[PDB]
């Protein structure tokens, strides 16, 4: 989402986005992460800097 | 270089060439159905790249007459 | 060739070796469709099932026994076990058939897939009704259409997007009852 009042969507998939880059990555893939909406990008820089482009 | 249709030698992509034929069709309703049209056809968002995990430039988007038919 | 059997299910057992359990296994768009392609059946004789798509409406998700379809290579019709088909639309008009009454959208351009079981898959962008479409700009249109010849290969693109589908929407227009 954009605006920040949801109440566990915007970090419910950050703990499902991290479960999932964790399960296809077991031999050395490459992975760009993008995120729509502002709760996105500042709840992903948080898990995942280098592959957020 | 490419090879393809004539969009895809161009350098437009599927989604831009059959959002354009879209586009165009949206103009020749009628206006009770025309207005109706014109709502699903502003974009607006913003993108942003992000290099190092900090920072970059952004690209905002404005356009309320469906897709850029620009060289972009 | 078929190296990595991947799948819904499949993709429950290898994140249930790398995340945490306290997430459950996310769900998938293939567990929220009923109808898929290879299972036999769903054609009963006569009437096909027929999905009229729009991104921002469904049309039709009724049965038909004939559907035509304005392809690229030209209008073809699809009976009920038709050959299975993945089929390019140009600007045309879909004419959807159940029998003496003909339900025909003029659309902007989009693929059409008949499946093997006889299920018939029509995802455009835009749908015109041809009882709604501007029948005073689809002439205007195609005047500086036809005369803006530019030097860019972008628009040499979008200009032969642009006549072909107004001069569609002529030919769809004039001869209707």
């Amino acid at each position: 989402s954009d605006k920040g009042l949801c109440g566990g969507l915007n970090s419910n998939i950050t703990k499902y986005t991290r479960a999932t880059l964790a399960t296809t990555e077991s031999e050395g893939k490459d992975v760009v992460v993008v995120s729509i909406g502002d709760k996105g990008r500042s709840q992903l820089t948080r898990i995942e800097s280098q592959r957020y482009q | 270089a490419p090879s393809g249709p004539f969009y895809r030698v161009a350098g437009m992509s599927y989604l831009r060439y059959s959002n354009i034929c879209a586009d165009l069709l949206r103009n020749v309703l009628k206006e009770p159905f025309k207005a109706k049209a014109q709502a699903r056809q502003a974009i607006h968002f913003r993108q942003a790249p992000y290099v190092d995990g900090k920072a970059g430039a952004s690209k905002v988007y404005e356009l309320e007459n469906g897709i850029p038919k620009t060289a972009n | 060739e078929a190296a990595a059997p991947a799948g819904p299910k499949e993709f429950t057992e290898v994140w249930n070796k790398k995340a945490p359990s306290t997430l459950i296994v996310p769900e998938f768009p293939s567990n929220y469709t009923a109808v898929k392609a290879v299972g036999e059946g769903q054609v009963h004789g006569d009437a096909f099932p027929v999905n009229f798509y729009t991104p921002h409406s469904i049309l039709s998700q009724a049965q038909k026994d004939t559907v035509v379809l304005p392809g690229v290579d030209g209008y073809f019709g699809v009976k009920a076990s038709h050959v299975p088909t993945i089929a390019q639309l140009k600007p045309g008009v879909v004419e959807l058939h159940s029998g003496a009454e003909s339900e025909k959208f003029f659309v902007s351009g989009g693929f059409a897939f008949v499946h093997p079981n006889g299920v018939t898959d029509i995802c455009v962008l835009e749908a015109a009704t041809l009882d709604q479409v501007d029948p005073a700009a689809v002439k205007s249109a195609l005047a500086a259409a036809s005369a803006a010849q530019p030097t860019d290969e972008f628009e040499q693109a979008a200009n032969r997007a642009a006549i072909e589908l107004y001069s569609a929407l002529e030919s769809a227009v004039e001869a209707k009852a």
